Order: structure tokens, then sequence, then C-alpha cells
RNA sequence: CCAUAGGUUAAUGAGGCGAACCGGGGGAACUGAAACAUCUAAGUACCCCGAGGAAAAGAAAUCAACCGAGAUUCCCCCAG
RNA sequence: UUUUGUAUAAUGGGUCAGCGACUUAUAUUCUGUAGCAAGGUUAACCGAAUAGGGGAGCCGAAGGGAAACCGAGUCUUAACU
RNA sequence: AGGACCGAACCGACUAAUGUUGAAAAAUUAGCGGAUGACUUGUGGCUGGGGGUGAAAGGCCAAUCAAACCGGGAGAUAGCUGGUUCUCCCCGAAAGCUAUUUAGGUAGCGCCUCGUGAAUUCAUCUCCGGGGGUAGAGCACUGUUUCGGCAACAACCCGAUGCAAACUGCGAAUACCGGAGAAUGUUAUCACGGGAGACACACGGCGGGUGCUAACGUCCGUC
RNA sequence: GUAACGGGGCUAAACCAUGCACCGAAGCUGCGGCAGCGACGCUUAUGCGUUGUUGGGUAGGGGAGCGUUCUGUAAGCCUG
RNA sequence: GUUUAUUAAAAACACAGCACUGUGCAAACACGAAAGUGGACGUAUACGGUGUGACGCCUGCCCGGUGCCGGAAGGUUAAUUGAUGGGGUUAGCGCAAGCGAAGCUCUUGAUCGAAGCCCCGGUAAACGGCGGCCGUAACUAUAACGGUCCUAAGGUAGCGAAAUUCCUUGUCGGGUAAGUUCCGACCUGCACGAAUGGCGUAAUGAUGGCCAGGCUGUCUCCACCCGAGACUCAGUGAAAUUGAACUCGCUGUGAAGAUGCAGUGUACCCGCGGCAAGACGGAAAGACCCCGUGAACCUUUACUAUAGCUUGACACUGAACAU
RNA sequence: CUUUAAUGUUUGAUGUUCUAACGUUGACCCGUAAUCCGGGUUGCGGACAGUGUCUGGUGGGUAGUUUGACUGGGGCGGUCUCCUCCUAAAGAGUAACGGAGGAGCACGAAGGUUGGCUAAUCCUGGUCGGACAUCAGGAGGUUAGUGCAAUGGCAUAAGCCAGCUUGACUGCGAGCGUGACGGCGCGAGCAGGUGCGAAAGCAGGUCAUAGUGAUCCGGUGGUUCUGAAUGGAAGGGCCAUC
């Protein structure tokens, strides 16, 4: 009849909510299909092809909101 | 190997072959030996008679096992650069 | 009678320093042009059995 | 489909080569673009491409 | 024509039976492959012929590897 | 007994007595346990047969690499990372 | 004369009843069809199993026939059904996920047991740090919806009123993740290894799809 | 076949608010007893008393035993 | 006449008759690894195979497809023969790079190649097929009749609500007081039709349907009577079944239809003759249904094979000649 | 030597004649007061027929088998892999023969970088220009655009234009995410060489998420890894790839 089918898992979300151990480069947020949902900021950046919030140097996670027009923005200060 | 019906692990995975067909006739002597090679001179053979190689073997190394003590001189054989030390370090000599 | 070894398995596995075996990665011999070199580059080396299927491997190779 | 596979060969004597696809149905010009030749470990001019 | 074929006689010997083992002629399928043709079961079961106390085999147009071994047969290894 | 679930109107059994179903051989890995210990152990066979002899050989102390090969390193790589 | 007519023997078998643990593993009784013919009967013979024979029903081939009976291969195979025998003590599941010519079977993971390791590991409450777009609400947006206002029937726009799983300019509880702390808890936690069983669940509460907000219905989440 | 309180029967033996008392389980306590683990007197291998705690259980796992036939200890021991 | 011995006797099989087709005899064909044998001590007025099934009047159109028959010019094609090019090796050549003869090898396949298939023609008493939209009419109408589009060609005679008609008890007529059956018609044949024969047909039939006279206990509606059981006594003496029974009704409950649970009603203990509403009564591990990567036999342009039939090459297999 | 011959000679293609293999289920003779069989003679046929080995066709005559699963019983119908949204109770993840759509590719630029640009739509005024081209202004503000579904995203634009290019590079990879597993994904940084830019710096294909097939058996290129006496070679391994 047509109605059916559907994508698979495709997790994508926050895997490093707030401050964490934040190793050399965990994930902090793999919510692909975004740029504004989560913006690359601070010691963390990367933002791979699949819009995955990288996360560089070890430390804690912040989860902020700066710059004109909301804009979440994530980063990882020292701990 | 059977796991329901799906391609078994020993199936989905490739097969990297090729057997030495030589390493089979290549032994590995250790420093713990020699002090039992019936006297001095660790002849290419001897070790065989010393019951520690194999009538078939044709090649072998000395390697570092952690022993030597008695001054011995390996003959008609090979040896690591780490074993060709302790061997001489104990008053030994290399054939080559 | 002596246990017969699954020849097929003894051609894809090899006991390592210890219990491990380390095998050959799949997806590296067919349609490779449309595959990422980075992907295939991370496929040339070998890798130990996932431990989850290790049990099986240690059955087809009774004399491993 | 209509996209045949191409084999970019090295200008150097080395038998090294790259692989990709092309649409010869509209791009008859033999493709060349220069890439890295692992063998000689030096970039060069790769050719061969319907 | 010869000569054979054929015919008669005599002297010898065979014939048939029998548990396995043994050599030879011929030779399944169920089954396994989680189906099924290649493959397996298996040269098994089974049929047939022949022989002995054993049979069969056997004195290299064998093997090894530049050193050499030295018919055949059976056991243990080599090695799942 | 089988089932989500049986007094179940679901299965089995008229009753009794006797019989009636996870064994055996070899191989491989564990656990316990005894022997010995970087060593352990013999196989066939001999036999003055459960001895004693026989260590052919098997496992372990070295691993890495597809391999040549190298070796407490070794592969990967032009890279001694 | 006649595969001629009526009708015993002889051959056959259309109907009914009775029998149905029968007198009988197909008969008895009363009727019925053929009765010099492709008739009927005695004795002996010949066709043998994937073969025979068949005025053809797969019928018959010793009360057996869509492939006889006997012995063997043979303890065929049976992911199915049944059955599995003495006692006491401790722990204690699953009825799920993912693959599967798989779906009432298996296999890895999950959950049980046993051994060995290891940390304030793990849990509850408190507090601290987080992302959230569910409930709800709302109507800028996407659609849908009225009622009024400036359109040779009416959209657009404006004000007033609603609706939404695939609407959101808002937004909980709360769950979850991480940090710190006390107490409590025979380590409850994680890892590896020996043995598993289990992948038919059922009902009730709550949030839902489906069904009729029907079903002791059905498909999920969770207790 | 009373068949829409289980029945009798009830005008309160119904209902509402408030309050006390009582019945009520294999729950809790008491008394005696058993086994696993932690604890104390301890003792001082060991082992028992005092005590905190645990002891429903299918598939299934782990741990202890009973009894049966036959071998040794048996030319013993028991037995008309 | 024959048939499912043991639920089918028939409209089924057979039949004489008809037709097609094969077979020249060491016949075709069949049993058989073969020898041999049947066919037949027969020989085309014979024998085998196939279909139709006395007889009467008959048996239309389609050869596109499949099969069979003839052609076989051309295209494609087996084994066979093996051109030709390529490679391995190495004497020699060379300080070396490489090149490399001959031989031996590995490979390559020119070329030669029959039937078959494609192709050309035929053949339907060979397997088979015989029209769609819907074209143009007394109010609308309706579209049987038949235009047009396409078929290999579009159902002729005869028959038709039939052993064939779904709607269906079609409609009408007959028979009856009343007839979903029956008989005679109509034709709108879901989906007849000409030897998988069409329509008829005297006679025949334990054949299907309908009607009538006779006849009756078939029935209204059962009554009496004669015998064999049943009942009683004496003798002999089974069966299936069976967890255990101290084996009631109801209403509810409950794995969802209760002798056994709850409530309640009822009920002194035990036989004998009768009856069958219940013990989901007895009997057969449901035959229907689904499932099993179960079985069997059967079908075919499913797959893979194979006997048989048939092709060519070499062998047994020789001598000449013409082209 | 090179075209066409003539004889010669060879060797194939036909086709005739012969006899002498071979056939004879014609006749006769002997074994033999046998229809068998064998030998002999004669006639007919004759290198044909036929048989063996090889080979193309034919071959339900016979044989072994296959002929899926899901499914509100089965079947019919539909479905089977991948991507998007809702279902999904504000982490991840969740079922139905639940409600709605898409993929099996496309690009040598539609990739890289540097530099620059920014819409849709309406109003008004303008030759042919009208509903709707191009032009001027004003309002408007991601309602446009995005190679193709849907969701999220995008102005520092990923949207648009151009110059120059080949980073759609090779070897590796701290650390993560996601899977029972096979495996899939993100990835800063390092080494070698590129490109673009004055430079900082960016580039290991495309805004991202669909555009896909494990293993085996082989084909091709490369390699002095191996190569069964030795040197080679066949073959094997390894790397790239079909
Ligand atoms: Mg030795
Ligand atoms: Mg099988
Ligand atoms: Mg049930
Ligand atoms: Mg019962
Ligand atoms: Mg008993
Ligand atoms: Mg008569
Ligand atoms: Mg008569
Ligand atoms: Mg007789
Ligand atoms: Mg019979
Ligand atoms: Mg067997
Ligand atoms: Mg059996
Ligand atoms: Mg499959
Ligand atoms: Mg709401
Ligand atoms: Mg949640
Ligand atoms: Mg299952
Ligand atoms: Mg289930
Ligand atoms: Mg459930
Ligand atoms: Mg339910
Ligand atoms: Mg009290
Ligand atoms: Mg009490
Ligand atoms: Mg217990
Ligand atoms: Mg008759
Ligand atoms: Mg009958
Ligand atoms: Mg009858
Ligand atoms: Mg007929
Ligand atoms: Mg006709
Ligand atoms: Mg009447
Ligand atoms: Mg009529
Ligand atoms: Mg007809
Ligand atoms: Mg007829
Ligand atoms: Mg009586
Ligand atoms: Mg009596
Ligand atoms: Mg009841
Ligand atoms: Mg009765
Ligand atoms: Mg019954
Ligand atoms: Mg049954
Ligand atoms: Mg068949
Ligand atoms: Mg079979
Ligand atoms: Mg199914
Ligand atoms: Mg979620
Ligand atoms: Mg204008
Ligand atoms: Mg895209």
């Amino acid at each position: 009849g047509g109605s059916t089918r559907n994508g698979r898992d495709s997790e994508a979300k926050r895997l490093g909510v707030k401050r964490f151990g934040g190793e050399s480069v965990l994930a902090g947020s793999i919510i692909v299909r975004q740029r504004g949902t989560k913006f690359h900021a601070g010691a963390n950046v990367g933002c791979g092809r699949d819009h995955t919030l990288f996360a560089k140097a070890d430390g804690k996670v912040k989860f902020e909101v700066k710059g004109p027009k909301n804009r979440k923005f994530i980063s990882i200060e020292a701990e | 190997g059977f796991e329901g019906g799906q391609m078994p692990l020993y199936r989905r995975l490739p097969k990297f072959g090729f057997t030495s067909r030589k390493a089979a006739i290549t032994a590995e002597i250790r420093l713990s030996d020699l002090a039992k090679v019936e006297g001095g001179v660790v002849d290419l053979n001897t070790l065989k008679a010393a019951n520690i190689i194999g009538i078939q073997i044709e090649f072998a190394k000395v390697i570092l096992a952690g022993e030597v003590t008695t001054p011995v001189t390996v003959r008609g054989l090979r040896v690591t650069k780490g074993a060709r030390a302790a061997i001489e370090a104990a008053g030994g000599k290399i054939e080559e | 009678p002596k246990i017969k070894t699954v020849r097929g398995a003894a051609k894809r596995f090899k006991k390592t320093g210890k219990g491990g075996f380390k095998h050959k990665h799949a997806n590296l011999r067919h349609i490779l042009t449309k595959k990422a070199t980075k992907r295939k580059r991370h496929l040339r080396p070998k890798a130990m059995v996932s431990k989850g299927d290790l049990g099986l491997v240690i059955a087809c190779l009774p004399y491993a | 489909g209509i996209r045949e596979k191409i084999k970019l060969v090295s200008s150097a004597g080395t038998g090294h080569f790259y692989t990709t696809t092309k649409n010869k149905r509209t791009k008859p010009e033999k493709l060349e673009l220069k890439k890295f030749d692992p063998v000689v470990r030096q970039h060069v001019i790769y050719k061969e491409a319907k």
C-alpha cells in the first residue's frame, strides 16, 4: 500500500552532557544535521562533516549560549 | 561454527594464507641451551644429537634466553646480535 | 578419534601471543573504487576476534 | 549508471594508479589532474581517463 | 587327395560343502551437507568368482637431496 | 505432562510384580587433586610384565610478520616516530 | 439361424431389511441380471515388482498395492510428540535484541549459576552542573477554522474565536547523564573464565498505535 | 430454578461525618529447635554457647549424602 | 457384453463401423546388456499406433503458435586436423642492459566439419482457436441485427435456460386445487457446436427425471394375532472400558459448557425391568486446516542428468578411375 | 620467386566400378536318418551396412530433486535491502499487514581555495512588455535558494558569481560514537609531497543523513616475499583493482 519503511537507529544526540571527563576528543554531541543546534566553540571545535561537535583538549564541558540570536554553542574549558 | 544460518565468522572473514614451507625446518635455539650441547662447539648439528632440534632441521638461531656462563663457540649457525654478546661475554665465539 | 579441525577456520585465524587470534578485515577485495581510502587504509591491518565470537573460533580450531 | 570506472595512471614508470568514475557520455576528454605517487613518493601528472 | 572336424576307448583330474579372515569382478540408498545436483555415506552393504593356512605384497626404472637410505609386510610417531 | 493458564470436560495410566532411558571409546578444554618443575612426559616395542628399560616423539619456557626474515622485540611505513 | 426370447442348474450382483463385540474380516433372507456365449468350469502351465496383467477402476498380483512379501544396509533420518527412576542444602532465570529458506529450531548479546580478580566500584537521598521540546499551552510559522472589516464571487491583509501525530515566536513534572557529600546495604558493581536454561508469556496500572478510547482483541513503552 | 446482597434476614444489619474498642494472615512479637555468613566468650586446629542476619521457588547452576550389585581389606567377622 | 474382489454397474471401459498414421518384411513395433523371440510360419484386402464409437443427415472457417511431413540454397554449429602468434627454459651473445637460435615444452586457435536450429513450403478425423469497442433505430429507448479496430481466422449446419445458464424458481404455454421438478416453446448461449464429433435415431437398459391406472398399513392412526429373542429357573460363561470414588438439581465461578469449586435446594439404605438427555460417553496419537527447509506417486516448454532414437570423425576398412 | 596452366606425384572432396574384408533370416553339401551351430560350395549385397571409442541433436521414456518466508488460520493481494518524518511518554533505543514520502544515483565540477555577491514577493513608474521577461526606485526581510525525499541546518552563509587549481592526495592516527558479530561512522594531530591565499589559514570530495553485496572462485598490474633436488618457471602470498 506504500505506507511503511523507516530509517534505522541513527542515534545523534548529547553523549557528553555538561562538564564531563572530556578525553582527547569524546563527542559531547553527535546531533548531526545541525550547526545551530550545537555550535563549535571554545577549546572544542572540529564539527566534522556530519556536523559532529568535535571536542579537543581534555577538560570539562560548558554548554553555553552566546552571540547575536540565541545560538547554543558548546566548548570545553580546563578542569 | 554454525550460528543460525548467517555467514559464519570463519566465512565472512577473508583467508590470508601462504605457509613458510621452510620455517618448519628452522629451529630456535635458546641461551638456556649450549651448556648442554655436549661440550663446546655448537655445531650446525650436534644440538640434534643433544636432543633439542630435530633430525629434519637445517637452520636455527641462538636467541637470548638468559643464560650461557660456560665459554661456548657455536659452529655453522646463526644468532641474534643480542645473543652474539652474552655468548662471547662468557668467552664464546661465533662461526657464521 | 582425534578431533578434526575446521580447515576453513584454520585459514582465517591464528592464535596470537595468547588466547587471541587476530584475523583479516572484510570489505577489502571487491568494489574498492567507491570506497574511502581512509576506510580501506583502516582495513589492511589485522584485528583480534571480538571476544563475543571468540568462543566459536575456539571450537573450529581444537588444535589452534 | 552510465558512469564507467576510470584508472588514472602515473606518468612515472611506476605502475601505481588511482581509481574513480567518469561520464564518457558527455566528457570524452581524457582526464588528467596530477596526484601523489606513493612509489616515487612525489606528486606527478596522472593520466588515462575516458 | 590330403588334413582337419567329428566319433569310440582308456588313464588321470575337476564337480559339491563349509565360520571368519584374504585376493579379484560388479556395486547401492537411507544419511550428512541443517534444502539439494558437485561432494558425503563408500568402494560400505550386497551379489558373484577364486584361493590358503594364511592371503596379498615383495627385492627399486624406490626415496632422499648433492649427505645418503636401501624388498615387502604390521605397530608407534610425524599430524588432524 | 504440556502450557500464559488445567479440578479441568486437554494428555497418559485398570492394578500389581519384574524390566525399562545421559552410556562407552578416543580426542580437546577447563575445575578439583597428586607427582615433578623450566622443565613435565614417554609411544610402540624389549621385558627379569602392573617393575625396569625405551624420550621416537608431544607440550612449555619467545614472540612479531603473509613470508624471507628479525628477535624481547617485531611488524606496519620512505620514517630510525 | 441368432453375442435371439421366457426360465432351473451354472455364472453374476441392481434393491431392501437383518446382521455390525456377525452364523460370516462382505454373509443371510426376499426380490434381481445373464443363461449356445466376448458363456461357464476342472487339471497343469506362462508372465515377478518400477515389473507383471488390466473390455481401464490404479483395478488385480495369497484378507497386503499411487509400487507385494521376506531378509539385509539398519540403531535410515525424526529442528516433532511422549518418557527420564534415591535424599537433603544454597542461588536462581527467560518468555527479549539482533541474524537466520528463520518464525514451535538455532547462534552472539541480555537475564541465571559457579570460580577468580579488582575499586568507596554500585544503589537510595541531598545538593551542584547539564541538554530536552513530551504534558500543557499558544496560533508568529506550516495547514486547518469561523465572525466581522477596505474586493463589477471571493484570496491577501486587519481585529475578534477555535483545531494539530507528521504546527511551535513558549514550556513543566520528570527521566536521563556527569560532579560532591552522609548514612545504609553480608559487594549489591565491573572484568575474565566452567555450566546453563531461555528467545510461545499472561493479567492489572499508567502513556499510546490499531480496533468501535469493542473484545479474557492486537502491537509497543514502563511498573 | 429464588438466580443482579454468598444465604438468612435487615429500615437500619443502608448511606455520610466523627471517635473508640474488638476480630483478623504462614506479616510482626514471644518460647523452643535447625542450617549458611558476620560478631563476642572465645576458646584458642578445631570446636561450641551469646548474638546480628539469611533460609518460597519452575528451567537451570553449585554443594552434601543414603541405599543397591560386584572387587580388595576376607583363611578375617557373623552363621544351623 | 466389461468394471472399482470388500460403500460407485453408470451417462464409464469394450464393441462392430469410421478416419488418420506408421510399416516392402531380417517390416513397423515390442520383450531382451546380447543370443534370441513375439509381430507371423502372416506380407499392404497384412500388421501396429492413435482418436471417434451402430445406423441416418452430416462433419464449416483458421497452418499464426506446437507437433509432424517435404525442401535444405544460404546463416550458425560437435568431435576431428591444427595454421598462426605468444610464453617458460638455454647454447651462444655480451663487463653489464638485455637479446636470444635449435630442441623440449605451455598456450593460441586459421582451417576441415554432419544432423540439428534459423529459413522456405505443406499439414487440423494433428495439439489446438473461432472476435472486441461497441456501429447506425416509435418518448428515452435499446443496441440481438451488425459498422469500425485488430485477428491465424473470427463459430456454418444443427442445437440451445441443455448431464452445459451464473442472475435462476428467466418468460410463456401444458399438466395440478396448488408444480424451485417435468414436458413444449422463446434465445438474453455468464461459458453448445460439428470424429477430446453436431443433430437425430427404431430396438435395447437391475441407467437419470416426470406422470398415470392398478395396488396396497407408505401414510391418516394404529389394532389384534402366530412365531424367534427380551423376562424367570437350572448348567456353561464373554466384551470394550477402567487414575481413585463416600458417582444429586439448580444458579453462579472457573482453561471461558461442573457429580467434585461458592451459595443454595433437595435426598432413609440396596436391587430388578425399561429409556437414552449428560458423564464433552466407548472406539481410531483428526482423515478437514496449518506446520515440518517430512514422504510418496503423478505432470510439465521447472533443473540436472540418462536408456532409446539420430549426426559426423577415427577404427574393423581394401583396389582403380573421372572430375 | 612471383598469377595460369600441361604431364608427373601426393593428398583431401564428391561420385562411379571392382572383390577381397564384412553381411546374408537365398540355394546346396558334410558333421547328421537336427528347425540350432560350425565348416565347405554358390548366388546376392559389399567396403556399404553394422559395431567399438569420441561427438552435435533429440530425449518426462526413466531417475534424483527444487519449487522461500512474513501473514490477525492458509491462500489471494502485498511485502522482503537503504534513507526521512510521526508513532516514541522533552537522553539512546522500541512494535503493528500503523500514518506519509523517497534511494539502487548525479557531478573533473555540482570538488578545493581565494576574492566578491545576496534573496521571494508586492507597489509605483518605464519602447515594443502583456498575469508573468529586462529597467528604476520603494516596501519586504532567511516567506528565496539547496542536483534529487523528508528532517535538521545554512548570512561567517552550505545559497550565488568569478580567478586559479586537483586535498575526490599517500602513509598513520590521540580519542570517541555505534553495532551480538561481520562491520559502519566522527576524528584533532604526525610524516611525505599538493593547491589556493599577502597572510592568518583552509582543503584527506560534495550541507549532512539514501545511492548498496560479505565469502569463495578467478582476471589484470606491481613485487626479486615464497617456489617440493638446484637455477629458473608454473603456482602461491602481499599490495592495488575488476
Ligand atoms: Mg628428540
Ligand atoms: Mg540433507
Ligand atoms: Mg492453549
Ligand atoms: Mg483429565
Ligand atoms: Mg512397577
Ligand atoms: Mg440370449
Ligand atoms: Mg434368461
Ligand atoms: Mg488352475
Ligand atoms: Mg488382495
Ligand atoms: Mg547405514
Ligand atoms: Mg529408528
Ligand atoms: Mg538465507
Ligand atoms: Mg497537546
Ligand atoms: Mg523519554
Ligand atoms: Mg524464536
Ligand atoms: Mg516471541
Ligand atoms: Mg509483550
Ligand atoms: Mg491479551
Ligand atoms: Mg486485639
Ligand atoms: Mg496467626
Ligand atoms: Mg530454597
Ligand atoms: Mg447389459
Ligand atoms: Mg465395489
Ligand atoms: Mg454395487
Ligand atoms: Mg467416446
Ligand atoms: Mg472439424
Ligand atoms: Mg402427484
Ligand atoms: Mg426444455
Ligand atoms: Mg462439448
Ligand atoms: Mg459421443
Ligand atoms: Mg436370556
Ligand atoms: Mg442363568
Ligand atoms: Mg454452569
Ligand atoms: Mg438400547
Ligand atoms: Mg467420544
Ligand atoms: Mg494428531
Ligand atoms: Mg519425474
Ligand atoms: Mg535423497
Ligand atoms: Mg509461511
Ligand atoms: Mg527520543
Ligand atoms: Mg511594471
Ligand atoms: Mg546532499
